[PDB]
DNA sequence: GTTATCCGCTCACAATGCCACACGCGCTGCTCGG
DNA sequence: CCGAGCAGCATCATTACTTGTGAGCGGATAAC
C-alpha cells in the first residue's frame, strides 16, 4: 500500500501485534546533529565555534589598551574529498578562517580608536569534518569518537556509608564540580565537623572560606542558626517560646508559662504536653538563669563607656557571664538553637576551630593552603581567590551546570549565572547541614540525570578552545611586549598550536579510535556507542565494582543487554534504539502521552527525572484499540520500581517495545524467550560478523534491516528518483526524474560504487548493484548493497538446514560439524584484503630508489616484477617472495675520489646498493588486485605511477564525458525544434547530420540569433567542461604532502581467498558460539527420508544449561520459512497459472493472528508478481519484532501452511549405517555466521629464528614469528610435578643461552639428546642491570 | 653487552634508593628525621657537622 | 652497557630512543655543565643550584619515582626509570626472568576428534613439520637422504613425501605438551602422544578437555615439545595425561564423563516398559548385541541374559559364576566393556553421571590403572556411539508447560492482591506485608515447581500387553537433567515454570516476581530484571578472575619453598582432627 | 614540663594470565651549516 | 637566507572521587 519500489522486491512478512506509532529514528541522530551543533554558525554562543570564540575573546593587552576581538568566523572548503581524501591518505580537512579585529585605544585619552586594522579571514587550523556517515577521515583511514558519559558538572550529595571509622559516622560530603575549573568540596569531620575543602588539599576548617567572601561572624552565623531571643524582663530571664522548639529531647525542669505548669517536673515531653502547650497559645516562660548552660550567644558583647568586650560572640553564655554582662546592661540577649536531632552546632564548633578570624587573614589562610612556600600577601590571595572563583576566564559552572545546580537547591530561575556565587555557595552549605539532620535526602551517582553523555561535537570544541587559551596567551604577550599598531592582524597568533591540539584530539585520543569497519552492523552499533573511560572519566582499574551494574532508570535510555564482555562491562554501553539525547545532555525517551483514558500517539520526550516524577506503562500491555487499556490493574513503573496500577491511575505509556534493548540486540530474533546472560554474547557475536562472498537474507529477522542497512553508509542510497540509464558491475548512471532537478545542469547523476577495498580489519568491502536496468527508483531507495547486505537488508550470516542431535562426539561440548556441500557451494568461503607499504626515505646517504634492478637476486626472485619493479596487478604472489625492489644506499667511508669519480659516472648508480626490498611476510599467500602509488614531488613519477595517474584521469573523463553528452543532446534537440521555424529546415535536421548545424544559412532576427545563442551556449558549454576537466586533472595528477623527506610510498594490496575449515569459529545469533570441528563429507552426514542432507549437526546438550531457548524455537520458524520457500520453487519448477501463485502467496501473508501489516498482492502487477516469486524461492523471509514475537500458535499454523509437521521434528537416516534415529530429531533452518577468529590468524609454531636484542630472547606474536609465552602459572603448573629437567632445559636450553641453544641445534640434527645448561642470558642482563645501581652483586666462589 | 661504564660525578649526590625507600636508611642511621636529609639534601638549608 | 639498552632505528633516521638514553643524556649534560661552571669562577648559588639540579636528575635516573616526575616529551607519560626495567609485571624479573617467553613450539586453537585414546591428541601437519625441523634434519641426514643442513632445508621446503613419513617416524613416541593459557593449577599443561592430522586445529580427547576446565568456544592451546632425552622421557612418566587421574586437590577422579557421553549410556541403561524384544532371553551380551544391531529389538526393553561376572574373592584369583539376570539389552550391550572385574551389579541400574564416575573410581580402586583407562576409553567410544544411535533432541513442544501453572498464579496473585488490600486499608503494617508478599510467592514458586516436575519426570503413560503403566518420562529434556549430563533442574524449573524471583541492584527482592518463564515470552520489564540479575553475575566474574589470580599468585609465592626433604621427623605432637559440627547437622 | 600514647594524615604499594591485532612514539626557537 | 639539525624544556597550572591496605610521622591527648 505504501511499499518502496524496492520493498516489492521482496516483502517481508510480518508478525507483531502492537502497531508501532513512531518509526525507528536515524541511527545516527547523535553524530549528525552534535557535529552540526559544532560547526554551524550559531548565532547564539550557547554553544560551538562561536561560544568557544566569546570564551577566549576578546583578548586584552597588558591593559595597553590595544585589544584583539573577534565578529565571526567562517569555513573553507575540503581541497580533496571523501573518496579522494580517503585514497591519498590525507584527512578529510576544512579550512578554518576567522574574522577578527585589532583595536588600539588611544593614550592618554578616553577610549576609542587612533590605532587599529581590519583584517578578515585570517587562517588558524584545519578542522576535519564530519562525512555523512557520522565518522571522521584522518589521513588514510576512517576514525570515529565515541560519544564519552560523565558526571553532569554540578554539585550533588555522597554518603560515604561507614565506610570511614567504622562506627556509623557516615559523613554526607557535598561536592561541586564545573564544566571547566578546579572544583570545591565540603567534607563532614567523623566529629561532626564541616570542612571546606580544593580537589585535594589539606582540609580546612570550613568556615574560613565564609570568612573569605567577606563575612563577620554575627552574619556568619545568622545564616545557619535560629535566635532563641531573650527579652530580658524586670525578672525571670524571659525568652520566646514554640513548642516544637522544646519538643527537642529529654527535658530538665518545669518551664512553667504564665504560671500555667505544662511541663511536668522532671523530662520526657510528650507530643501531647507539645500539643496542650500549643493549644495555650505561650509567649513567655519564667527560667532559671542556670537553664543557660552552653547556650553559645551570637552577638558580642562591650559595655556602653569600656569599649572592651565584656561578652564575645560565639564563646559560650552562662551564669558567670550572665552575671557579669548583668552589670552593664542588658534589654537585649540572644543564643543560638541547639539540639542533637536539628540544628546540629556544627557551624559554631568549626569557628571554634577555625584559625583565623580576619578576612585578609583568611585570604592568606587560603593562600598558603592551595599552594605552600609563597609569599602571603594581600593582593596575591586576592587575586588567587577572585580567580579561582568568580572569573569567567578561569572558571564556569556550566549552563547545565546553573540548570542542575539551582535544580539541585531547589532554586527557581532554571539558566542563569555560569559562576558561582556567595549566595549559592551558603546555600549549598546550608542543604548540606540539613543533610547532616533528618532534612533533606543524599542522590546516589548511578541515576542517569546525574551522568551526561557528551557527543564528539562538544568534546571537539572543548579541545579546541583548550588548544585555544594557550596561543591566547602567546598572543597576548606578543601584543604585549611587540609594536602595538605596526602589524597587520595576520600573524601575531599562530595556528600551529591549534593544529596541534585538534589534530592530537582526532587522531591521538583515547576516545578516537579507527571504526570497527568489518560488519554494517558492527559499525553502526560502534557509532552510537556509549562510554564511561576517557578525560574526565573514570578507568577501568580503579572502576568499582559497583558503577558497572544497570540502574533502573536505565530502561529505555540505554541498553542493557549490548556490552563488551570482558574488563570493561557496564562501562560501554550501547544507546537504546529509539532514544535521544536532551539539549543539555542527558539521555531523554518517548513515551506516550496516557489521557484520561485514552493512550493518545502523542509523544513526549521524556527527561530522566522527569520520568521519575511520573508513572509509565508497559509497551507489552495490550489495549482496546482505543487508547484504552483492555486490563484494570495494569502493570507499571513509577520510580523504580514494578507495580500494578489503576487504567486512570497512569500518565504515560511507552512508545514500543522495541525501546529497551539495542540496535544490535534488535537484531536478535525470538529475543524475548532467550536470557540475558547468553543473548549478550549472543550480540557480541553478532557485531563480530564476517561478509561473505554472496550474503543473503536471513530467513527469521526482526525487521531492523531496513533502518540498520539504510541508515548505514555501506550502502549506496539513491539521492534523487529517476530511470536507472545506465548499469555497470562498478559504475550507476541514473538519468533523474523531470521533475526534481533544478532548471539548468541536466544533472544526470553517477553513483561510484567502491570495489574490493581494505577495512580497518583486513575485510573486502564490495558494493554490487543489486538494481537491475531501466527500472524507476525513487528518492532514498537502495541501489547497491554494501558489504554483507542484500536488497537493502542486513545479510550477516547464511541460512543453514540444521538438526540439533550429538553425532559421534564430534559436536562434544558445543563444537560445531558441517558438510562439506557448505565448502563446495563456497557459503562461508570469505576474503580478506590486506595492504603492505614500502617506503622510500631519504637517508643522508641518499634517498631511496624503486628500481625493478636487483644485484644479487636472480630473474626468479624478479620475473614477479614490471621494468620498474612494482608487482603486475594479478601476479598471484606466494609468501617470502618480493613485491618490491627499493634498493638502499649502503655504504660510506670509502673516501676514495679516484674510485668516487669513476663511480661518479660509472658507479653513481652502482655505488652502495643495499636491497632492503619489501617482501611479504612469510606465512602469508594472495593475489594482487592493487597499487597505490604516492609520490614525493619534484621526483616526476614512475611509469606505474603515471599510467595509475592516466587510468584514472580516463575514469574521471568518462563521466564528465556522459554530461557532456547530454548536454549536446538537449541543446542540439534545442537547435533543431528551432532552426525548423523557418528555412524551412524539417527534413534536413534529421538525414542531415550535426556537420555544421551550427552555421546553416536561415533569417537573422531570431532565427540566425537562435543560432547565435545557442552557439555561445554550446562554445561556453564545451569550455566550462574543459575547464572542470583541467581541474580534475591537476587535483589528480598533482603531488601528494609527505612531510617526513618520503619519495615514493608503494602500498600494494593482497585479496586472499579464506575457504572455511577446521578450527574456524562460527556462532548463530544466540551466543552458541562454537568451532567447527570436522567437515564430514557430504553423504556421511545425516539426511532427511526425502534424500536432503542437513548441514550443520549442532549439539543439544548446549540449550538447558545456557537456557537460551530462543534459537530452539527460530530453527523451527526456520523450517516453516523453508517451507513456504520450496513450495513456492514448485510452483516454479512447472509454469504454474499466474492467479494461482498470487491467491497463495496472499494467503501465506494473511496468516497471523493479528499482524500489523496487510499485503494485498493486488495492485501488483502480474511481472511484479513473479518478480516476488522469484525472490522468495529460496524461503519466504520472516519478520518478527523483538519483544512481540510470533507466539508459538501462529508457528504451528505456518508450518501447518507448509507440508511439514508440527512438532518441527522429522525422523533421519544416519548415511553411515544407513537405519534410523529412534526419537524424531529436530532440524530447521538457523542464521549462522561466522567470526573473524578464522584459524589461519592463530595457528603458528617456531623451530628457532630471530631474537630480541636486550635479551637473547625469542621474539613474540605470529607477525615476527615469535615462540610462546611460558608463563608464571606454566612454571608453577611444571614445578608442581617433578619436571625438573624440562623445566630446566626449558629455562636455559631452549630459549636463551646462546651458546647453550646453538649447541643444543647442533648436537639435536646430529641425532643426540642432550642439554647443556649455561646461564640464562636475561640472568646476566639483571645483573648488569642491577651494578647499574651501586648495589654490588657477584657469584659466589664455591 | 658487559662492558659497564662509568661517570665521574663533578659533585657528589645522594643515592635516591637508601634516602627515600621508607624508612630511610640514612635516616634510621643517623637517627635523623628525614624531612631534614631531605631539605639538606635539596640545598634548602645547613647541617652543621 | 650499550647492548641492554639499545638504539634500534626505523626505516629512516627514526630511532627509538630508549628511556635510559635520554635519562642518561640529561644527567651527563648536567654533569659537563656543573663542571665547567665549577673550573669558571663557580657563582656560590648558582653552583649550589646547579648541584641541586644535578641531584633530582641523577635520582630520577635511578628512579623516575620519588620527588616528583619526569616525564618524556611529547607523550604525557613518565621515562623509564632503572627501577622501572626491575619492578612491576615489565621488570626482568617477571618479564625474563622467571617466565620467559620460549621459542620451541606452537600455539593454536583446539577441537574434539574422539576417535584418538586416551593418551593421544591431535596436530596439525604444518605444525608438526614446523616443529621437529631439527629432528627431521638430524632423521634426514642419518638416513643419508640430504647430507647437508642446506639440502635438508630445501627437501623441508618442497615436502617429498619422504620427509612426511621420515617424521611419522621421528614423533612415533615423542611426547608433546598441550597447555592451557591460564594454568590455574597442576593439570593446566599436559603431554600427550601426537597424531598427524589436517587441517589447522589442535584435536584432543574430551576428558582432557573437560579437565583444562577447556572449552571449546575458540580457546586457544599451546604446544611444547620437550626435547632433550631426560626431559621426553620426564614427560612421558609424570605430565602424560594417563598419569593422572585423581586430581592432587583432591583424590577425586579428575577424568569424569561430563556430557553428551553421560546422556548416551543413561539413554542406553534405560528400561521402556514395552519395548520391541521384551520377554526374551538371551545366551550372552554378545548375542543382544547382535539383536539389536538388526533391529529386531529395542535398545532398551526387559529380557534375561546369561552373564558371568568375573570375581576377584581372593587376591589374584578370578571366579566366574555364569547366572542368569534379569536386564535390559542396553546394559547387556554395555556389559560388553567391564574388563572381568566389577560385579553386574554395578551397571544394572539408569547409570547417571554420578553413577558413572562411581564405576570409574571402583573399577580403578579394584583392578589397578590399565585396565580403568581402557574401560574409560572404550566408554566414551561406546557413549558417543549410542548417543549418535539415540538421536536425542530438544524441540520446542518438549518443555511441557505444567497446565495448572496459570490456576497457581492467579490464586497466589489474588492472594497479593487481598493483602494490598491489607495495606490499604492499613490493618497491617508495610514491613510485614512486604515479607509476607515474598513468601507467598515463594509458596506459589514452590508449588508450580512440584507441579512441572510431577507432570515432567513422569509423563510417560503407556501399556505392556495391556491397560496402561506408569513409566519414567522419556523427553528429551530430563533425559539430560535427571541423567546429570547438563544443568539441574535448578534451571529446568527455571525453563518451563515461572522463573521466580529476581534481585535488585543492592541485593534485594522486587515484590513481583517474573509470572512468565522461557517457553513462553517476558514482558519487557520482566527482561529487565533478569538483566540486572545477569549482568551482576558477569561482573563479578569479571572482577573476581584478576582477583583469583593475583591471590593465588601470593600462595604460590610464599610457599615456594616447601619440598618434602626428610623422611621421618620423629615427633608425637598432632591436631586433634575431630568430625566437624556448625550446630546444623555434621 | 615531661613522657610517652595514640591518632589523623600522608604517602608508598599491590591491580590475572596469555594471546592476537591495531595504532602511535619531540620540539622549537637556538645551532649549524654552507 | 633559509633549510636542516638540535638541547635541554612544569613545555601556565598543567587539576583530576576514593581502591584498598599498611607504615610511619607530626601533633593532639593524657599520666607522672
Ligand atoms: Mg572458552
Amino acid at each position: 500500500m505504501v511499499y518502496s519500489y524496492t520493498e516489492k522486491k521482496r516483502i517481508r512478512k510480518d508478525f507483531g501485534k502492537r502497531p508501532q506509532v513512531l518509526d525507528v529514528p536515524y541511527l545516527l541522530s547523535i553524530q549528525l546533529d552534535s557535529f552540526q551543533k559544532f560547526i554551524e554558525q550559531d548565532p547564539e554562543g550557547q554553544y560551538g565555534l562561536e561560544a568557544a570564540f566569546r570564551s577566549v575573546f576578546p583578548i586584552q593587552s597588558y591593559s595597553g589598551n590595544s585589544e584583539l576581538q573577534y565578529v565571526s568566523y567562517r569555513l573553507g572548503e575540503p581541497v580533496f574529498d571523501v573518496q579522494e581524501c580517503q585514497i591519498r591518505g590525507v584527512t578529510y580537512s576544512a579550512p578554518l578562517r576567522v574574522k577578527l579585529r585589532l583595536v588600539i585605544y588611544e593614550r592618554e585619552a578616553p577610549e576609542g580608536t587612533v590605532k587599529d586594522i581590519k583584517e578578515q579571514e585570517v587562517y588558524m587550523g584545519e578542522i576535519p569534518l564530519m562525512t555523512d556517515n557520522g565518522t571522521f577521515v584522518i589521513n588514510g583511514t576512517e576514525r570515529v569518537i565515541v560519544s564519552q558519559l560523565h558526571r553532569s558538572p554540578g554539585v550533588f550529595f555522597d554518603s560515604d556509608k561507614g565506610k570511614t571509622h567504622s562506627s556509623g559516622k557516615v559523613l554526607y560530603n557535598a561536592r561541586i564540580i564545573p564544566y571547566r575549573g578546579s572544583w570545591l568540596d565540603f567534607e563532614f569531620d567523623p566529629k561532626d565537623n564541616l570542612f571546606v575543602r580544593i580537589d585535594r588539599r589539606r582540609k580546612l576548617p570550613a568556615t574560613i572560606i565564609l570568612r573569605a567572601l567577606n563575612y563577620t561572624t554575627e552574619q556568619i552565623l545568622d545564616l545557619f542558626f535560629e535566635k532563641v531571643i531573650f527579652e530580658i524582663r524586670d525578672n525571670k530571664l524571659q525568652m520566646e517560646l514554640v513548642p516544637e522548639r522544646l519538643r527537642g529531647e529529654t527535658a530538665s525542669f518545669d518551664i512553667e508559662a504564665n504560671g500555667k505548669v505544662y511541663v511536668e517536673k522532671g523530662r520526657r515531653i510528650t507530643a501531647r504536653h507539645i500539643r496542650q502547650l500549643e493549644k495555650d497559645d505561650v509567649k513567655l516562660i519564667e527560667v532559671p538563669v542556670e537553664y543557660i548552660a552552653g547556650k553559645v550567644v551570637a552577638k558580642d558583647y562591650i559595655d556602653e563607656s569600656t569599649g572592651e568586650l565584656i561578652c564575645a560572640a560565639n564563646m559560650e553564655l552562662s551564669l558567670d557571664l550572665l552575671a557579669k554582662l548583668s552589670q552593664s546592661g542588658h534589654k537585649r540577649i540572644e543564643t543560638l538553637f541547639t539540639n542533637d536531632l536539628d540544628h546540629g552546632p556544627y557551624i559554631s564548633e568549626t569557628l571554634r576551630v577555625d584559625p583565623t578570624n580576619d578576612r585578609l587573614s583568611a585570604l592568606v589562610e587560603i593562600y598558603r593552603m592551595m599552594r605552600p612556600g609563597e609569599p602571603p600577601t594581600r593582593e596575591a590571595a586576592e587575586s588567587l581567590f577572585e580567580n579561582l572563583f568568580f572569573s569567567e576566564d578561569r572558571y564556569d559552572l556550566s549552563a547545565v551546570g546553573r540548570m542542575k545546580f539551582n535544580r539541585s537547591l531547589l532554586r527557581e530561575e532554571i539558566e542563569g549565572s555560569g559562576i558561582l556565587s556567595k549566595d549559592d555557595i551558603i546555600d549549598v552549605m546550608k542543604k548540606l547541614i540539613d543533610i547532616r539532620n533528618g532534612k533533606g535526602e543524599v542522590d546516589d551517582i548511578d541515576h542517569l540525570g546525574n551522568r551526561r553523555i557528551r557527543s564528539v561535537g562538544e568534546m571537539a570544541e572543548n579541545q579546541f578552545r583548550v588548544g585555544l587559551v594557550r596561543v591566547e596567551r602567546a598572543v597576548k604577550e606578543r601584543l604585549s611586549l611587540g609594536d602595538l599598531d605596526t602589524l597587520m592582524p595576520q600573524d601575531m597568533i599562530n595556528a600551529k598550536p591549534i593544529s596541534a591540539a585538534v589534530k592530537e584530539f582526532f587522531g591521538s585520543s583515547q576516545l578516537s579510535q579507527f571504526m570497527d569497519q568489518n560488519n554494517p552492523l558492527s559499525e553502526i552499533t560502534h557509532k552510537r556507542r556509549i562510554s564511561a573511560l576517557g578525560p574526565g572519566g573514570l578507568t577501568r582499574e580503579r572502576a568499582g565494582f559497583e558503577v558497572r551494574d544497570v540502574h533502573p532508570t536505565h530502561y529505555g535510555r540505554v541498553c542493557p543487554i549490548e556490552t563488551p564482555e570482558g574488563p570493561n562491562i557496564g562501562l560501554i554501553n550501547s544507546l537504546s534504539v529509539y532514544a535521544q539525547t536532551n539539549e543539555y545532555g542527558f539521555l531523554e525517551t518517548p513515551y506516550r502521552k496516557v489521557t484520561d483514558g485514552v493512550v493518545t500517539d502523542e509523544i513526549h520526550y521524556l527527561s530522566a527525572i522527569e520520568e521519575g516524577n511520573y508513572v509509565i506503562a508497559q509497551a507489552n500491555s495490550n489495549l482496546d484499540e482505543e487508547g484504552h487499556f483492555v486490563e484494570d490493574l495494569v502493570t507499571c513503573r513509577s520510580k523504580g520500581e514494578s507495580s500494578l496500577f489503576s487504567r486512570d491511575q497512569v500518565d504515560y505509556m511507552d512508545v514500543s517495545t522495541q525501546q529497551v534493548v539495542s540496535v544490535g540486540a534488535s537484531l536478535i530474533p525470538f529475543l524475548e524467550h532467550d536470557d540475558a546472560n547468553r543473548a549478550l554474547m549472543g550480540a557480541n557475536m553478532q557485531r563480530q560478523a564476517v561478509p561473505t562472498l554472496r550474503a543473503d537474507k536471513p530467513l527469521v529477522g526482526t525487521g531492523m534491516e531496513r533502518a540498520v542497512a539504510v541508515d548505514s553508509g555501506v550502502t549506496a542510497v539513491a539521492k534523487r528518483g529517476g530511470v536507472v540509464q545506465y548499469v555497470d558491475a562498478s559504475r550507476i548512471v541514473i538519468k533523474v526524474n523531470e521533475d526534481e532537478m533544478y532548471p539548468g545542469e541536466a544533472g544526470i547523476d553517477i553513483y561510484n560504487l567502491t570495489k574490493y577495498t581494505r577495512s580497518n580489519q583486513n575485510t573486502c568491502i564490495n558494493q554490487m548493484p543489486c538494481v537491475s536496468l531501466g527500472e524507476p527508483v525513487e528518492r532514498g531507495d537502495v541501489l547497491a548493497d554494501g558489504p554483507s547486505t542484500d536488497l537493502g537488508e542486513l545479510a550477516l550470516g547464511q541460512n543453514m538446514r540444521v538438526a540439533f542431535m550429538p553425532w559421534n562426539g564430534y559436536n562434544f561440548e558445543d563444537s560445531i560439524l558441517v558438510s562439506e556441500r557448505v565448502v563446495q557451494e563456497d557459503r562461508f568461503t570469505t576474503i580478506h584484503i590486506q595492504e603492505l607499504a614500502c617506503v622510500s626515505r631519504d637517508t643522508k646517504l641518499g634517498p631511496e630508489e624503486i628500481t625493478a634492478d636487483i644485484p644479487n637476486v636472480g630473474e626468479a626472485a624478479l620475473s614477479k616484477l614490471d621494468e620498474s619493479g612494482i608487482v603486475y596487478i594479478g601476479a598471484e604472489v606466494t609468501g617470502g617472495d618480493i613485491l618490491v625492489g627499493k634498493v638502499t644506499p649502503k655504504g660510506e667511508t670509502q673516501l676514495t675520489p679516484e674510485e668516487k669519480l669513476l663511480r661518479a659516472i660509472f658507479g653513481e648508480k652502482a655505488s652502495d646498493v643495499k636491497d632492503s626490498s619489501l617482501r611479504v611476510p612469510n606465512g602469508v599467500s594472495g593475489t594482487v588486485i592493487d597499487v597505490q602509488v604516492f609520490t614525493r614531488d619534484g621526483v616526476e613519477k614512475d611509469k606505474r605511477a603515471l599510467e595509475i595517474e592516466e587510468m584514472q584521469l580516463k575514469q574521471a573523463k568518462k563521466d564528465l564525458s556522459e554530461e557532456l553528452q547530454i548536454l549536446e543532446a538537449g541543446l542540439f534537440s534545442r537547435i533543431r525544434a528551432v532552426l525548423v521555424a523557418g528555412g524551412v529546415e524539417a527534413e534536413k535536421l534529421d538525414k542531415l547530420p550535426r556537420d555544421r548545424w551550427l552555421e546553416l544559412g536561415l533569417t537573422d532576427e531570431e532565427k540566425q540569433n537562435q543560432l547565435e545563442q545557442l552557439a555561445e551556449q554550446y562554445d561556453e558549454l564545451k569550455h566550462e567542461f574543459e575547464k572542470k576537466l583541467e581541474a580534475k586533472r591537476r587535483k589528480i595528477t598533482q603531488g601528494d604532502d609527505l612531510a617526513p623527506g618520503v619519495l615514493k610510498i608503494v602500498k600494494v594490496y593482497l585479496a586472499v581467498k579464506r575457504r572455511i575449515q577446521p578450527g574456524d569459529k562460527m556462532a548463530g545469533r544466540h551466543g552458541n558460539k562454537g568451532v567447527i570441528s570436522k567437515i564430514n563429507p557430504i553423504e556421511d552426514m545425516p539426511y532427511d527420508e526425502n534424500g536432503t542432507p542437513v548441514d550443520i549437526v549442532l549439539n543439544p546438550l548446549g540449550v538447558p544449561s545456557r537456557m537460551n531457548i530462543g534459537q530452539i524455537l527460530e530453527t523451527h520458524l526456520g523450517m516453516a520459512a523453508k517451507g513456504i520457500g520450496d513450495k513456492i520453487n514448485a510452483m516454479l519448477k512447472q509454469q504454474q497459472e499466474v492467479a494461482k501463485l498470487r491467491e497463495f502467496i496472499q494467503r501465506a501473508y494473511d496468516l497471523g493472528a493479528d499482524v500489523r501489516q496487510k499485503v494485498d498482492l493486488s495492485t501488483f502487477s502480474d511481472e511484479e508478481v513473479m518478480r516476488l516469486a522469484e525472490n522468495l524461492r529460496k524461503g519466504m523471509p520472516i519478520a518478527t519484532p523483538v519483544f512481540d514475537g510470533a507466539k508459538e500458535a501462529e508457528i504451528k499454523e505456518l508450518l501447518k501452511l507448509g507440508d511439514l509437521p508440527t512438532s518441527g521434528q522429522i525422523r533421519l537416516y544416519d548415511g553411515r549405517t544407513g537405519e534410523q534415529f529412534e526419537r524424531p530429531v529436530t532440524v530447521g533452518y538457523m542464521y549462522m555466521l561466522k567470526l573473524n577468529h578464522l584459524v589461519d590468524d592463530k595457528m603458528h609454531a617456531r623451530s628457532t629464528g630471530s631474537y630480541s636484542l636486550v635479551t637473547q630472547q625469542p621474539l613474540g606474536g605470529k607477525a615476527q614469528f615469535g615462540g610462546q609465552r611460558f608463563g608464571e602459572m606454566e612454571v608453577w603448573a611444571l614445578e608442581a610435578y617433578g619436571a625438573a629437567y624440562t623445566l630446566q632445559e626449558m629455562l636455559t636450553v631452549k630459549s636463551d643461552d646462546v651458546n647453550g641453544r646453538t649447541k643444543m641445534y647442533k648436537n639435536i640434527v646430529d641425532g643426540n639428546h642432550q642439554m647443556e645448561p649455561g646461564m640464562p642470558e636475561s640472568f646476566n642482563v639483571l645483573l648488569k642491570e642491577i651494578r647499574s645501581l651501586g648495589i654490588n652483586i657477584e657469584l659466589e666462589d664455591e | 653487552r658487559e662492558r659497564m661504564g662509568h661517570i665521574e660525578l663533578a659533585s657528589p649526590t645522594a643515592h635516591i634508593w637508601f634516602l627515600k625507600s621508607l624508612p630511610s636508611r640514612i635516616g634510621l642511621l643517623l637517627d635523623m628525621p628525614l624531612r631534614d636529609i631531605e631539605r639538606v639534601l635539596y640545598f634548602e638549608s645547613y647541617v652543621v657537622i | 652497557p650499550p647492548d641492554l639498552r639499545p638504539l634500534v632505528p626505523l626505516d629512516g633516521g627514526r630511532f627509538a630512543t630508549s628511556d635510559l638514553n635520554d635519562l642518561y643524556r640529561r644527567v651527563i649534560n648536567r654533569n659537563n655543565r656543573l663542571k665547567r661552571l665549577l673550573d669558571l669562577a663557580a657563582p656560590d648559588i648558582i653552583v649550589r643550584n646547579e648541584k641541586r639540579m644535578l641531584q633530582e636528575a641523577v635520582d630520577a635516573l635511578l628512579d623516575n619515582g620519588r620527588r616528583g616526575r619526569a616525564i618524556t616529551g611529547s607523550n604525557k607519560r613518565p621515562l623509564k626509570s632503572l627501577a622501572d626495567m626491575i619492578k612491576g609485571k615489565q621488570g626482568r624479573f617477571r618479564q625474563n626472568l622467571l617466565g620467559k617467553r620460549v621459542d620451541y613450539s606452537g600455539r593454536s586453537v583446539i577441537t574434539v576428534g574422539p576417535y584418538l585414546r586416551l593418551h593421544q591428541c591431535g596436530l596439525p601437519k604444518k605444525m608438526a613439520l614446523e616443529l621437529f625441523k631439527p629432528f627431521i634434519y638430524g632423521k634426514l641426514e642419518l638416513r643419508g637422504l640430504a647430507t647437508t643442513i642446506k639440502a635438508a632445508k630445501k627437501m623441508v621446503e618442497r615436502e617429498e613425501a619422504v620427509v612426511w613419513d621420515i617424521l611419522d617416524e621421528v614423533i612415533r613416541e615423542h611426547p608433546v605438551l598441550l597447555n592451557r593459557a591460564p594454568t590455574l593449577h597442576r593439570l593446566g599443561i599436559q603431554a600427550f602422544e601426537p597424531v598427524l592430522i589436517e587441517g589447522k586445529a589442535i584435536q584432543l580427547h574430551p576428558l582432557v578437555c573437560a579437565a583444562y576446565n577447556a572449552d571449546f568456544d575458540g580457546d586457544q592451546m599451546a604446544v611444547h615439545v620437550p626435547l632433550t632425552l631426560e626431559a621426553q622421557l620426564e614427560a612421558r612418566a609424570l605430565m602424560m595425561s594417563t598419569n593422572n587421574i585423581l586430581s592432587p586437590a583432591n583424590g577425586e577422579p579428575i577424568i569424569v564423563p561430563s556430557q553428551d557421553v553421560v546422556l548416551g549410556l543413561y539413554y542406553m541403561t534405560r528400561d521402556c516398559v514395552n519395548a520391541k524384544g521384551e520377554g526374551m532371553v538371551l545366551t550372552g551380551p554378545k548375542e543382544a548385541e547382535r539383536l539389536y544391531r538388526s533391529g529386531l529389538a529395542s535398545l532398551h526393553a526387559r529380557v534375561k541374559v546369561r552373564i558371568t561376572e568375573y570375581e576377584k574373592d581372593a587376591n589374584g584369583e578370578l571366579v566366574a559364576k555364569t547366572s542368569l539376570k534379569d536386564t535390559t539389552v542396553g546394559r547387556a550391550i554395555l556389559w560388553m566393556i567391564v574388563p572381568k572385574g566389577l560385579p553386574y551389579s554395578i551397571v544394572n541400574q539408569a547409570l547417571g553421571k554420578k553413577a558413572i564416575s562411581k564405576m570409574l573410581n571402583t573399577c580403578y580402586r579394584i583392578l589397578g590403572l590399565k585396565p580403568t583407562v581402557i574401560f574409560a576409553d572404550q566408554i566414551m567410544y561406546t557413549g558417543f556411539a549410542y548417543a549418535a544411535r539415540s538421536g536425542a533432541s530438544v524441540g520446542i513442544d518438549d518443555m511441557v508447560i505444567p497446565e495448572k501453572k496459570h490456576e497457581i498464579i492467579s490464586e497466589a496473585e489474588a492472594e497479593v492482591a487481598e493483602i494490598q488490600e491489607q495495606f490499604q486499608s492499613g490493618l497491617v503494617t508495610a514491613g510485614e506485608r512486604y515479607n509476607k508478599v515474598i513468601d507467598i510467592w515463594a509458596a506459589a514458586n514452590d508449588r508450580v515447581s512440584k507441579a512441572m516436575m510431577d507432570n515432567l519426570q513422569t509423563e510417560t503413560v503407556i501399556n505392556r500387553d495391556g491397560q496402561e503403566e506408569k513409566q519414567v518420562s522419556f523427553n528429551s529434556i530430563y533425559m539430560m537433567a535427571d541423567s546429570g549430563a547438563r544443568g539441574s533442574a535448578a534451571q529446568i524449573r527455571q525453563l518451563a515454570g515461572m522463573r521466580g524471583l529476581m534481585a535488585k541492584p543492592d541485593g534485594s527482592i522486587i515484590e513481583t516476581p517474573i509470572t512468565a518463564n522461557f517457553r513462553e515470552g517476558l514482558n519487557v520489564l520482566q527482561y529487565f530484571i533478569s538483566t540486572h540479575g545477569a549482568r551482576k553475575g558477569l561482573a563479578d566474574t569479571a572482577l573476581k578472575t584478576a582477583n583469583s589470580g593475583y591471590l593465588t599468585r601470593r600462595l604460590v609465592d610464599v610457599a615456594q619453598d616447601l619440598v618434602v626433604t626428610e623422611d621421618d621427623c620423629g615427633t608425637h605432637e598432632g591436631i586433634m582432627m575431630t568430625p566437624v559440627i556448625e550446630g546444623g547437622d555434621v
